[PDB]
């Protein structure tokens, strides 16, 4: 999950956008 | 704007900053 997507290995401020309601 | 690592709070204050009014959900596995 987002977990995995940006702690474990690196994400983008646009990846982080998927979760906004 | 560039991709880093977020973990625990942090990721949550990105997600404030990102989303802000639309509001955003946190769902951890
Ligand atoms: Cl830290
Ligand atoms: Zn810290």
């Amino acid at each position: 999950g987002i977990v995995e997507q940006c702690c474990t290995s690196i994400c983008s401020l646009y990846q982080l956008e998927n979760y906004c309601n | 704007f560039v991709n880093q690592h977020l973990c625990g709070s942090h990721l949550v204050e990105a997600l404030y900053l990102v989303c802000g009014e639309r509001g955003f959900f946190y769902t951890p596995k």
